[PDB]
């Protein structure tokens, strides 16, 4: 992909992504 | 503006499919099934 | 060509030609390689197969391609001429169980 690589800003509705569980606890740990 | 003659005569059928953002697209599969 | 589905979800479109039995896909606006011959007198369900990584996972859409009947006119036999397209309540989405 990276080799394939008034401005109107359309960034991912990123909401919609879910990590895995294991993530989910490295985001918990990273937080805090 | 699609030929209404075209559009008549013809057998062709369409539908889509959209997977919405963060699902992962590997995981995901369209097609037909009998 | 990646990167192609997070700004917009992915847009596969399935293609039936009901007389020349020609399954062709259409997605993204770019036609696939992967097309499927099949022989006469075949009934084919629209199916989706999906592992849910997110909440929302896919959406059925029924509209229709420029020259091409949407996918009621050929389920049903009253809408056979109707470009409109349309969702009768008949249909509905199973699941194997």
């Amino acid at each position: 992909m990276a080799l394939y690589n008034g401005y109107s800003p359309r960034a991912i509705d990123m909401s919609n992504v879910t990590l895995s569980r294991d993530l989910h606890a490295m985001a918990e740990m990273m937080a805090e | 503006r699609d030929d209404y003659d075209f559009l008549m005569q013809t057998s062709t059928y369409y539908y889509s499919v959209r997977i919405f953002p963060g699902q992962e697209p590997a995981n995901v599969w369209v097609g037909w099934i009998t | 060509p990646g990167q192609g589905r997070n700004n917009n979800g992915l847009e596969i479109g399935c293609v039936v030609d009901a007389a020349s039995g020609l399954l062709t896909f259409i997605a993204n606006g770019k036609e696939l390689s992967t097309y499927y011959q099949v022989e006469p007198s075949t009934k084919l369900f629209p199916a989706v197969f999906a592992q849910a990584t997110s909440p929302n996972v896919f959406q059925f859409e029924l509209g229709r391609i420029k020259n091409v009947m949407p996918l009621s006119a050929g389920l049903f036999k009253s809408e056979h001429k109707n470009p409109v397209p349309q969702c009768p309540p008949r249909l509905h989405v199973q699941f194997l169980s």
